[PDB]
């Protein structure tokens, strides 16, 4: 995917004058513009981009909006969050094995150089009777503890590395959530839908821009526009 | 170069390859075809390929059949993807194979039900479409007995529904006090909100798979997402 | 009953070598064993 910049114009083209439940008021108006070009934004990058690819992207919508929002930047523990398998962790130092084991015990090395999560050695023989939250179990719901008032985008973002550190399986629910969190929770729920390919190839596509259909080995869409031609009375 | 006539759109399907040229890319509108994730948005994607007057057809348990056909794609669909344990090899279970089977089970039900509203469920052609399904349509593409061992299983567990009984388990989804029930709706609508209905949750055990199946494939691809962001902030 | 399992090569599976057949305990059943791809790997 190289997306030229007419992608863009036609994405805020179909921003600026697309209103749903079209208000009058430029305070409400404003805020209907930035949500509904994130979201289209997703979507028509979505469209057009593997399953693998889209919680980055979805991560990536995220921090934008994290740096446009007043709102507590925590970006020491985004960066530890981003960096924190390449970064140098500490040698010769074994926490308890009582349910954590080596790895889960170089991952608590690690994160303890947060300043949030300093009494992290503590914090796990302290909560002794929560031995299936934060280890072991189903720990894509309950997260224990917290990084203070702080703020649900700030114990989202420790959550996720509270998981990363513990549990690393479920860390796309994590992102998943934080997205939920962040900007809504059906903000991805459009591309769990099958593609309606009517509508975007009769309203969103140009005469002169082609529509490209890339497909995966073994799963091609040739009957897909034999189908929306028929249905459509066109001739291909 | 050109100006076309405006209700017009050249389509351009092709498979995704590095000969395909960057200008082509900048130039049309992409839409990537993959095997859809889950259970409940393949069996979405299946139901809106089926039209509503092939289902709706007489006899009225045509969309029971339907809906069992559609869950057992979804399973060997999905099955696909935890590779090598939910198949031996990768196979290319794609639409064709589905069409197929729905031609069969359209044919033999024509062939059974001579234009009666309904069929007491023991004279329904059980053995026809088990055998026509797991030796020419589904088992066309299996090479090893193992693998055809596994599909009669399953067709054998999943087509019984002890005579389209209710309180039928299609799987077990959790191991401790739950079980994926059959519906009991009796018509096409019941069985599209049901699909709807379906928790967006799963495991692989929905699949007969055991749980951790997925599990260190998901923590690689959590850690293939890290990867992704060392393209991204290091840009930054 | 008695299930029978294939032995593979490795953890790919793409090399069949030979069947074994177990005794099923008092309370399995043989379609959970043949639904959860339980085999055996020589190399591992």
């Amino acid at each position: 995917y190289q997306y030229s910049l007419q992608f863009f114009l036609d994405i805020y083209h179909n921003v600026l004058y697309e209103n749903p439940n079209l208000v009058t008021d430029h305070t409400q108006r404003l805020s209907i513009i930035t949500k509904d070009l994130f979201q289209v934004a997703f979507n028509r990058v979505a469209r057009g981009m593997l399953h693998q690819d889209h919680i980055t992207f979805a991560m990536l919508l995220a921090r934008i909006k994290l740096k446009g929002t007043g709102e507590p930047t925590y970006d020491a523990e985004f960066q530890h969050f981003l960096r924190g398998n390449e970064i140098v962790l500490s040698a010769g130092s074994t926490p308890r094995i009582q349910g954590l084991t080596v790895e889960q015990a170089e991952a608590v090395v690690r994160l303890s150089c947060l300043p949030a999560f300093k009494d992290l050695i503590a914090k796990v023989q302290a909560d002794e009777q929560f031995g299936i939250w934060l280890d072991s179990s189903s720990p894509e719901q309950t997260v224990p503890y917290l990084w203070t008032p702080a703020t649900p985008i700030g114990q989202a973002i420790h959550r996720l590395l509270l998981i990363q550190a513990f549990r690393p399986d479920r860390l796309l629910a994590m992102a998943h959530m934080f997205v939920s969190t962040n900007l809504g929770e059906s903000f991805m729920s459009i591309m769990e839908q099958p593609l309606d390919l009517t509508h975007i190839v009769g309203t969103e596509v140009k005469p002169n821009t082609p529509v490209l259909m890339c497909s995966v080995p073994g799963y091609d869409a040739s009957g897909h526009v034999e189908d929306l031609a028929a249905e459509q009375n066109t001739q291909i | 170069s050109l100006q076309p006539h405006a209700c017009f759109r050249l389509f351009l399907t092709m498979e995704i390859n590095p000969k395909v040229p960057v200008n082509l890319l900048r130039a049309g509108r992409i839409f990537v075809f993959e095997p859809p994730p889950g259970v409940k948005a393949n069996m979405l994607r299946t139901f809106s390929s089926i039209p509503v007057s092939r289902i709706c057809k007489s006899p009225n348990e045509r969309a029971r059949l339907y809906f069992l056909l559609a869950w057992f794609h979804a399973i060997i669909q999905e099955r696909l993807r935890y590779a090598p344990l939910g198949w031996s090899k990768k196979y290319e279970f794609g639409e064709s194979d589905l069409r197929s089977a729905c031609d069969t089970v359209d044919t033999w039900l024509d062939d059974t039900a001579k234009g009666r509203q309904n069929i007491s469920p023991d004279k329904i052609p059980w053995s026809a479409l088990k055998t026509l399904m797991a030796q020419s349509i589904y088992g066309g593409r299996v090479d090893n007995e193992f693998d055809q061992r596994l599909l009669n299983t399953f067709l054998e567990r999943l087509f019984t529904t002890r005579s389209f009984d209710s309180e039928f388990k299609l799987a077990c989804k959790v191991d401790g006090h739950k079980d994926i029930q059959m519906p009991d709706g009796i018509r096409r609508e019941e069985f599209v909100q049901w699909v709807e209905l379906l928790p967006d949750t799963q495991t692989p055990s929905w699949l007969g798979l055991p749980n951790n199946a997925e599990r260190v494939l998901l923590t690689t691809q959590g850690v293939d997402m890290i990867s992704k962001m060392l393209k991204m902030q290091m840009l930054e | 009953s008695v299930v029978t399992l294939p032995v593979y090569l490795n953890f790919t599976r793409a090399d069949l070598i030979f069947t074994v057949d177990f005794e099923i305990a008092t309370k399995e059943d043989p379609r959970s064993f043949y639904e959860r791809g339980v085999a055996v790997l020589c190399t591992e």
